[PDB]
């Protein structure tokens, strides 16, 4: 039989051992890496997904003014002052070839200002 | 009830309907192979081994027919263009045709198997319960799969009793089914020296013969016994499905890069020949050696089989098609039917320039022309209010030599730029589009889609190992563990060793 | 249970279910041929890769 | 029998700190060298002769830029062993030549073998199912098919991700440009999983706290739970009622709930870890015929699919010559695909 | 010859309308890639 | 009363001495001039 | 426009096979006692 | 018309887009922020080709 | 528990500190030293901020071959004059 | 010596302030020297 | 190399002077071990 | 014959038997000198 | 047919919501 039958809707009785999990989960890292407490397990569960995305709503509503994210273009230079290049810059190259392709018809003018 | 993943539990324990499922599972797998093999008969065009060979038609299960010597049919041909041959019963369609037949005979003996489950020889002879001694079947079945490996290297490829396996020259022109002699050096283990196929099954085999024998006289030791659950049939379904798995990576690697088992002209060439020029720079070096011997230039480029520049061409790559573009590469660029010719392009300063080649990362590539040092002289530009490359400003011409233009330049851009533009994807064919209504996008080769499904199968398999040896490994918690598990087990500090009762 | 010729035949072929050798048994003559196929493999693997080059083996179409 | 091997036996298996057993001799050296050869290499090792880049802190880039580099692609698919035909047992050229993204490549993938034994077998000493096993096939799909298998299918490991943030980021364009990675249906199941998962995470730790029961005065619930307490700590009929109410349907049986828990992340990362397999082979769903057939004859047709190819078709241009220099593109300002203006 | 292994079946409610819900998006995501 | 040197001590200084080796040899970077 | 005319028949059996078998399965487990 | 340039952008099913590649089209740059209901286009003719229906859903 | 000293009970010792308040600043001190010496440099063969070019050169020095690319990355440091 | 002689809320804040320090004099790197822009 | 020994100096100073410290107490706990 | 990479191949070999070989000549005498109670 | 085809199986879903909220095996406590 499927072991969930052997849960029953609205029964008073855990149905699992949250002593045995802690028992493995706190072996397979170190004891005090683990929760003992559902209700504070729980709460973790909420709590790290919902303020993630709150983040990153708040991300595209502060890009939404032009706060935009780091910019490492050209950063390294060398004695005499060559480009050093690093992983920004070749970032930085496929976003100009987005740049200059979008909305091909639409700009006049040489900056995309909004 | 069973819930629906798990109907087929009942036969853990019914040997005789375990059978009976496996018969009916060889039964269906024969079926599919007879009827492939049908299917591609009735639509395999023989006519032109050199430029409509298999690969190019989308056949899968011809391929492995003709590696192992299967080659003609009854209505005459054979895949390496002869007329007027007599294959024997042993044709395409004599070897579909066994197929079918076997498919049947595996489905009665299903039947019989299914209902005569009830079989003394099922039954542990002391306790009468149903048992197999799984360690002595290893044994038997070990045994006779080292007869066979032995007995299809020792008589099969070398051609003493049977046929031999395809085998071909290093630009895949002259293939043929031969008896091939066993590599014992060092080379045999040269994935591309077919000698070392000959030699591993005989060697193989004989090792399979050896301990097979041992693994039916030998008990296993107690500890592995307990270990591995060697009571349990699921643990051999964990272990099979684990070697099964191992097997689909090291297929699906080998047709990729390529071996003496997957030859270019029955699954199409490799990624890596375009990746690396292998076909141009023979091309190139048989052209230097006609010029060299004071042959003129379309002397030199007539002379290149049609075979060989086929091979020198993108849309022959199996690395540019895509998921859900099906059915044949003729569906694609179309049907090939004629070499052009070599195109040689020059600048109006008599310069000779190169087009760029298109690697395979790219659905589109631009045309662009150097001269030999890899300056830029020509290309096609995108903006043109600052061009200074075009063809128009830079006269460039294109001439050819061999192939059906052999001869003929042409100076008007338009034309020009329509055959640099066929230049990214290397030598250049005239391709019938129409009978097929062939769309002009590229698809990969049986090379390609041999090697996607093997790879993920493989990767599937590999969960299907984890999860029976989770069953094997676990099978006194499959339904829960126990109500009564005391704290102390699970708690720190009670016992010096974990799990252990006896340390606390 | 239903008793065949052939099944009778194949009798003591299934007639030793859960017969063990004591202890470890062969246990360690396992172990070595073991060791000797992984040394095995990462020979043929590493002659694949060009990782282990021998004089005479040609890993390459160019070996026909 | 009391031999050597079960004295060892019992050394690996008790109970410390930091639990060790037979899967850890496996699992500790070959996670701490993957781990300190990315620290390692972050720090002092530069990707100059493989990519003509810097890329850690001793050349001034910073926690975001820093990498451990895939190898030169002329190297293929080397192992590249310090030992081995190209370094010859130099340290030094070793570096220079991308020898860690190897090294790190192979005892992460070995670590992540040992690690999933791990939980086999502590699992097996306390008496649980091995389920949080079964979920760790997921992120090995993943590793492998990512890390291993998609630069087997390609050219060499160059084309593999490095070991970077901004290095993963240029993978993540790399797939949008060349091989219209958002189009492909078996990442869409993988964004499904994974965003389903977050979902399922906050929905669920959500319905615990909002119905528990009061089992204490202190206004901080948490407070009011013992582990070894009999009874639910929340009120799953209550929970049941609200979400049938607010969105029609409610789990009912906790035992499938989090069956479901396990089941939604798990079946995402491995069918994106299947998309990629084809990946590796260029079996991209790059295109839409129909939509390409009429677009060529129609020149007034356009869709998001056919505005997105003109991006993608930008991206390849403009990065290739320097995300590629083993290549030696060079292509002119003329030929570049640039819209009016910009 | 009455087989003493067989076992009754069941699939419920709920998992008829999981499953077929999980058959007809998959059949709308994929639908596209097909008619291609 | 306790031990001193266990595998946890063993585990806590095979990270923890290396990371102060290049914390120091971080720190140092910030004073290079190009 | 220039569809793939196997989608149609591709779809269909994609979605009546899979419905049928579920349909099958859960109406002999209502007709169950 | 979705960058108010008067190049209209296909996103319905009948207009020849799948499952995959059809949308709801933002409305046109032209109208910028300002609000568009239904009856502030001279027909709904107008309305549709300048994106009404976006704003409204 | 599982026998260790708390880390509490370590971490707020004067012993502790004793020891440690010599051996942490000795390690940093050897860490600040690796990179001061330029050892770092030659250990990894990472460039200085003088070596990633010659004087006049613009081209990378990237490695083209496998069995030669030692020789080629030798080639190349020699090429810096 | 004595096991539990420095009181831990001093040591958390020493142990606090240092690594303020630290993180700090790498935030200054980003805008001196090596990877500036300048 | 002058420079090997400039940076194992520290290191090696720092492992000797935790020797110094814990020497009277590592004998007592491996003795008792023993 | 011995080419230079099979010398490397013997050499990669003996590395690992001996890191393995003092790893478990280590456990086992460490296994042995601090035994379990029962 | 591939509109069809699409609008087929979009209407077969909302459907399927209307009968696993209404006609749902009822949650019973025991
Ligand atoms: C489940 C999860 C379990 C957990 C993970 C376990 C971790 C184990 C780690 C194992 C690592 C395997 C390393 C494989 C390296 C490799 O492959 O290296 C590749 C080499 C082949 O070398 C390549 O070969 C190519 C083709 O060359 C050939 O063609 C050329 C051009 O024509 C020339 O002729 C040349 O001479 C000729 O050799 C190019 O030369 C490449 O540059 C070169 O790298 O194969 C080989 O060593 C061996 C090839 C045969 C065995 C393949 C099986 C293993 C790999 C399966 C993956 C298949 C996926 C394919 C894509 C999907
Ligand atoms: C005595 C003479 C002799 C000769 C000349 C051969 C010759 C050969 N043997 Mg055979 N062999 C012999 C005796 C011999 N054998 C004997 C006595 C045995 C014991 C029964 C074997 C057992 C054996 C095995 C198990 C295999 C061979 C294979 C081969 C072929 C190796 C070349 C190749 O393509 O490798 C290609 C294969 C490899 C280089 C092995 C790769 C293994 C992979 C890397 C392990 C990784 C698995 C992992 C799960 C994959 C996932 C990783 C990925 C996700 C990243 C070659 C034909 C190989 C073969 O058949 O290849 C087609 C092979 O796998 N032989
Ligand atoms: C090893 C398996 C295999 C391989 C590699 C091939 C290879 C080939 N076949 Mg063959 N074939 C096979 C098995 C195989 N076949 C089987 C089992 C049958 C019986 C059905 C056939 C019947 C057949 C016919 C009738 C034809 C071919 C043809 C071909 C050629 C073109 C293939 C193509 O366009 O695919 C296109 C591939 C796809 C569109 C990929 C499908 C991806 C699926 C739908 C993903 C499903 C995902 C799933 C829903 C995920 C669920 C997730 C959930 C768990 C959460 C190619 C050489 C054609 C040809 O050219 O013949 C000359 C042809 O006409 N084959
Ligand atoms: C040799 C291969 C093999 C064999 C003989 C088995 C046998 C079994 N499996 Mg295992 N398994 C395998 C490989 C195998 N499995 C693989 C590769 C995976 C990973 C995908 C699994 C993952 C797995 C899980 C998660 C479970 C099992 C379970 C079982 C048991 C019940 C199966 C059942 O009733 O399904 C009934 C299946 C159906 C009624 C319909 C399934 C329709 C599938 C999904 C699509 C159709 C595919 C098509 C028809 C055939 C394609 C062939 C393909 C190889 C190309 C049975 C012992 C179950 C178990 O342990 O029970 C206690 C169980 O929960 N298996
Ligand atoms: C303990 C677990 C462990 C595992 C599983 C690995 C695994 C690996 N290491 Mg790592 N490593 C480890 C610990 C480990 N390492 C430790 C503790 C160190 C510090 C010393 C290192 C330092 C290190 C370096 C510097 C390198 C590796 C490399 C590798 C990779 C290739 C290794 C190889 O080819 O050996 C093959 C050797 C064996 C398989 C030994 C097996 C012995 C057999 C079974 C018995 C027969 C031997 C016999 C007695 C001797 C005969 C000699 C005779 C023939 C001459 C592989 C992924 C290489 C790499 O990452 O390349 C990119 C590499 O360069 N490791
Ligand atoms: C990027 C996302 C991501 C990270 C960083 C991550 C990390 C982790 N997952 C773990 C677990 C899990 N993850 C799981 C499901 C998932 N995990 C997911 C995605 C992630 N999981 C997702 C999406 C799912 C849903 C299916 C489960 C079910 C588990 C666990 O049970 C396990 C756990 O314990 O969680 C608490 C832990 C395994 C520890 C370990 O193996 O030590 C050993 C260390 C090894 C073997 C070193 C490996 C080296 C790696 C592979 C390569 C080198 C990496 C460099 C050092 C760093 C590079 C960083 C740059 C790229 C910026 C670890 C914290
Ligand atoms: C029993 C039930 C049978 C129906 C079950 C449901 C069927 C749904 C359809 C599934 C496949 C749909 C194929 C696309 C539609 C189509 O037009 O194909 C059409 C193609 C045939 O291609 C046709 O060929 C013709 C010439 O012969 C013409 O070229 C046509 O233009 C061309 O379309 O079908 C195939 O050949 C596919 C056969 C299978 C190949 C499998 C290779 C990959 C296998 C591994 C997959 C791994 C996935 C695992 C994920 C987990
Ligand atoms: C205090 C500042 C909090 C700011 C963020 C909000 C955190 C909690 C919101 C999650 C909501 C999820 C759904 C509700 C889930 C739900 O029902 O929660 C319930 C949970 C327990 O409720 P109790 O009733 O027991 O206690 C709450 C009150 O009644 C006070 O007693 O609430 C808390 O624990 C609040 C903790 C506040 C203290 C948080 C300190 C901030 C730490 C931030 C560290 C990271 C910073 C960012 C780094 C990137
Ligand atoms: C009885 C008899 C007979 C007959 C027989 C016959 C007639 C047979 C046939 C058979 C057959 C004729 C078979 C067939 C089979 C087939 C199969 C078995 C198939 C399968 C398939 C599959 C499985 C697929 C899948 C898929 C799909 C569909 C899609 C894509 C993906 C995949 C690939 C997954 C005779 C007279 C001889 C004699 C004796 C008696
Ligand atoms: C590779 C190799 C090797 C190895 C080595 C090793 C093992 C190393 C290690 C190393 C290490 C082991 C290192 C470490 C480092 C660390 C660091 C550098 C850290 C830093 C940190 C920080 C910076 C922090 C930060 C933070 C966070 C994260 C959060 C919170 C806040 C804060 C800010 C605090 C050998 C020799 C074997 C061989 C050769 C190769
Ligand atoms: C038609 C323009 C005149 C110049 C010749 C164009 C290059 S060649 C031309 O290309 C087509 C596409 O591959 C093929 O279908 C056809 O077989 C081939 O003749
Ligand atoms: C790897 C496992 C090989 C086990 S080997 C096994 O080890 C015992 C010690 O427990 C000895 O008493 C026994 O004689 C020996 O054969
Ligand atoms: O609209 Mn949509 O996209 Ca925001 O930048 Mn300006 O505008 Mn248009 O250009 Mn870029
Ligand atoms: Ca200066
Ligand atoms: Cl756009
Ligand atoms: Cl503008
Ligand atoms: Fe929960
Ligand atoms: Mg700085």
């Amino acid at each position: 039989e499927s072991a969930n039958y052997g849960y029953k809707f609205g029964q008073e009785e855990e149905t699992y051992n949250i002593v045995a999990a802690h028992g493995y989960f706190g072996r397979l890292i170190f004891q005090y890496a683990s929760f003992n407490n559902s209700r504070s397990l729980h709460f973790f569960l909420a709590a790290w997904p919902v303020v993630g995305v709150w983040f990153a709503a708040l991300g595209i509503s502060t890009m939404a003014f032009n706060l935009n994210g780091f910019n490492f273009n050209h950063s390294v230079i060398d004695a005499k002052g060559n480009v050093i290049n690093t992983w920004a810059d070749i970032i930085n190259r496929a976003n100009l070839g987005m740049e200059v392709m979008h909305e091909r018809n639409a700009h006049n003018f040489p900056l995309d200002l909004a | 009830g069973l819930p629906w993943y798990r109907v087929h539990t009942v036969l853990i324990n019914d040997p005789g309907r375990l059978i009976a499922a496996h018969l009916m599972h060889t039964a269906l797998v024969a079926g599919w192979a007879g009827s492939m093999a049908l299917y591609e008969l009735a639509t395999f065009d023989p006519s032109d081994p050199v430029l409509n060979p298999m690969w190019r038609q989308g056949m899968f299960v011809l391929p492995f027919m003709a590696r192992l010597g299967v080659t003609g049919s009854w209505s005459g041909w054979s895949i390496t263009g002869e007329t007027g041959i007599d294959p024997g019963f042993w044709s395409f369609e004599g070897v579909a045709l066994a197929h079918i037949v076997l498919s049947g005979l595996l489905f009665l003996a299903a039947c019989w198997h299914w209902v005569y489950w009830d079989l003394e020889l099922f039954r542990d002879p002391r306790t009468g319960e149903p048992a197999l001694d799984l360690p002595k079947m290893f044994g038997i079945h070990l045994f006779l799969a080292g007869l066979l490996c032995f007995g299809f290297g020792a008589f099969h490829l070398t051609g003493l009793f049977g046929p031999g396996m395809w085998v071909s020259d290093p630009y895949g022109l002259t293939g043929s089914v031969q008896p091939v002699a066993p590599e014992w050096g060092p080379d045999g283990f040269n994935p591309y020296n077919p000698g070392g196929v000959v030699a591993h099954h005989i060697a193989a085999g004989i090792v399979g013969i050896i301990a097979g024998l041992f693994h039916i006289l030998v008990r296993p030791p107690q500890r592995l016994y307990k270990a591995l659950r060697m009571g349990n049939i699921e643990t051999v379904l964990s272990s099979s499905i684990a070697a099964v798995f191992f097997a689909a990576f090291v297929v699906a690697g080998t047709m990729w890069y390529g071996s003496a088992t997957t030859p270019i002209e029955l699954f199409g060439p490799t990624r890596y020949q375009w990746d690396s020029s292998y076909f141009q720079q023979e091309i190139n070096r048989r052209v230097q050696a006609s010029l060299a011997s004071g042959a003129t230039l379309e002397e030199a480029w007539s002379a290149i089989p049609e075979k060989l520049a086929f091979y020198d061409y993108i849309g022959n790559n199996p690395a540019k098609g895509g998921l859900f573009r099906t059915g044949p590469m003729n569906k694609g660029d179309g049907i090939a039917q004629a070499w052009k010719g070599h195109a040689v392009f020059r600048n109006k300063e008599g310069e000779e320039l190169f087009v760029r080649r298109m690697p395979a990362f790219f659905e589109s590539f631009p045309v662009i022309l150097t001269d030999k040092n890899g300056v830029v002289k020509a290309d096609i530009p995108f903006r043109r209010a600052e061009s200074k490359y075009s063809f128009e400003q830079q006269g460039v011409t294109v001439s050819f030599y061999g192939g059906e233009l052999n001869g003929q330049t042409f100076t008007d851009p338009p034309t020009v730029k329509s055959y640099a533009r066929k230049a990214i994807f290397g030598e250049i064919f005239e391709f019938d589009t129409e009978t097929l209504n062939s769309d002009g996008i590229f698809r990969t080769s049986p090379r390609g889609w041999f090697t996607f499904a093997h790879a993920v199968f493989a990767l599937l398999f590999f969960f299907g190992h984890i999860w029976h040896g989770a069953r094997t490994l676990f099978r006194d918690v499959f339904s829960g563990i126990d109500p009564e598990l005391s704290p102390e087990q699970v708690e720190w500090g009670f016992y010096q060793k974990v799990g252990d009762v006896t340390t606390r | 249970a239903r008793r065949t010729w052939l099944g009778d035949i194949l009798r003591p072929l299934n007639s030793e279910y859960g017969k063990v050798a004591p202890g470890w048994g062969t246990t360690p003559l396992m172990a070595v041929f073991m060791g000797l196929f992984l040394v095995f493999l990462l020979i043929i693997l590493e002659i694949y890769n060009s990782t282990l080059i021998l004089d005479g083996v040609n890993v390459s179409w160019k070996a026909l | 029998e009391r031999g050597w091997f079960d004295i060892l036996d019992d050394w690996l298996k008790r109970d410390r700190f930091v639990f060790v057993g037979w899967s850890g001799i496996l699992l500790f050296p070959c996670a701490y060298l993957a781990l300190g050869g990315w620290l390692t290499g972050t720090t002092f090792v530069t990707s100059w002769y493989t990519h003509g880049l810097a890329s850690s802190y001793l050349e001034g880039c910073n926690f975001l830029t820093v990498a451990v580099s895939t190898p030169a692609n002329s190297m293929g698919h080397s192992l590249l062993l310090l030992w081995g035909p190209e370094a010859q047992g130099d340290f030094t050229r070793w570096c220079q030549l991308g020898g860690l993204w190897t090294f790190i490549a192979l005892h992460g993938a070995f670590g992540l073998i040992g690690f999933m034994l791990r939980q086999f077998e502590i699992a097996r000493l306390v008496g649980v199912r091995p389920y949080n096993a079964i979920a760790f096939s997921a992120p090995i799909a993943v590793f492998v098919s990512v890390f291993l298998i998609y630069p087997l299918g390609q050219s060499s490991w160059f084309f593999a991700p490095s070991f970077g943030v901004a290095a993963i980021f240029r993978f993540l364009l790399f797939f949008q440009g060349f091989h219209n990675w958002t189009l492909n249906p078996f990442h869409m199941m993988g964004v499904a999983g994974v965003l389903g998962g977050a979902l399922l995470c906050a929905i669920h730790g959500a319905t615990v706290e909002n119905t528990l029961f009061q089992d204490g005065e202190g206004a901080s619930t948490f407070r009011a739970f013992n582990p070894t307490q009999a009874e639910e700590t929340y009120s799953m009929v209550t929970a049941n009622r609200f979400w049938s109410q607010i969105f029609g349907i409610a789990f009912s049986n906790k035992r499938w709930l989090h069956f479901f828990m396990l089941f939604v992340p798990v079946t995402g990362l491995w069918m994106s870890a299947i998309g990629v397999v084809g990946l590796a082979l260029n079996l991209r769903s790059y295109d839409f015929i129909s939509q390409e057939i009429r677009a060529a004859e129609d020149p007034e047709f356009e869709t998001f699919y056919t505005k997105n190819l003109l991006l993608n078709e930008g991206i390849r241009a403009w990065m290739a010559p320097q995300d590629q220099p083993h290549e030696n593109f060079v292509f002119p300002e003329e030929v570049l695909p640039r819209g009016n203006a910009l | 010859e009455p087989n003493p292994n067989r076992q009754p079946v069941e699939l419920n409610r709920t998992s008829l309308y999981l499953g077929l819900l999980l058959i007809l998006v998959l059949a709308l995501l994929f639908s596209s890639y097909f008619f291609n | 009363s306790y031990p001193i040197f266990t595998v946890r001590w063993v585990a806590v200084h095979t990270l923890a001495v290396p990371t102060i080796f290049f914390l120091g040899a971080i720190a140092a970077m910030q004073f290079i001039q190009r | 426009m220039e569809v793939n005319q196997l989608g149609l028949i591709a779809t269909a059996l994609f979605v009546l096979v899979p419905s049928v078998f579920l349909i099958i399965l859960y109406v002999q487990t209502e007709s169950q006692q | 018309d979705i960058d108010g340039i008067r190049e209209p952008v296909s996103g319905s099913l009948l207009y020849g887009n799948n499952i995959i590649t059809g949308a709801v089209v933002p409305s046109s740059n032209a109208i910028g922020l300002h609000f568009y209901p239904i009856w502030e286009a001279a027909s709904l003719d107008e309305w549709l080709y300048n994106g009404g229906p976006y704003q409204l859903i | 528990t599982t026998g260790e000293r708390p880390f509490s009970d370590i971490i707020t010792s004067v012993r502790y500190w004793v020891i440690h308040s010599i051996t942490i600043p000795a390690l940093f001190i050897a860490g600040w030293l690796f990179v001061s010496t330029g050892l770092a440099y030659d250990v990894f063969g990472t460039p200085r901020p003088d070596s990633y070019y010659a004087q006049e050169q613009r081209s990378i020095p990237l490695v083209t071959d496998r069995f030669e690319a030692k020789q080629q990355v030798e080639t190349f440091l020699e090429q810096l004059k | 010596s004595e096991g539990g002689r420095i009181p831990l809320w001093i040591v958390a804040t020493v142990a606090g302030m240092g690594v303020i320090v630290i993180v700090g004099l790498f935030f200054y790197g980003a805008y001196a020297g090596l990877g500036s822009s300048l | 190399d002058w420079r090997v020994l400039v940076v194992l100096l520290p290191v090696l100073l720092a492992a000797g002077w935790a020797v110094r410290n814990i020497l009277p107490y590592a004998v007592k706990q491996v003795q008792k071990l023993l | 014959t011995i080419t230079p990479s099979l010398k490397g191949f013997f050499i990669g070999l003996l590395s690992g038997a001996v890191v393995l070989g003092l790893t478990f000549a280590v456990l086992i005498a460490i296994s042995q000198i601090d035994k379990v109670q029962r | 047919m591939e509109t069809i085809t699409y609008v087929f199986i979009f209407a077969c879903i909302i459907a399927l919501f209307f009968f696993a909220i209404f006609f749902r095996e009822p949650p019973r406590i025991t």
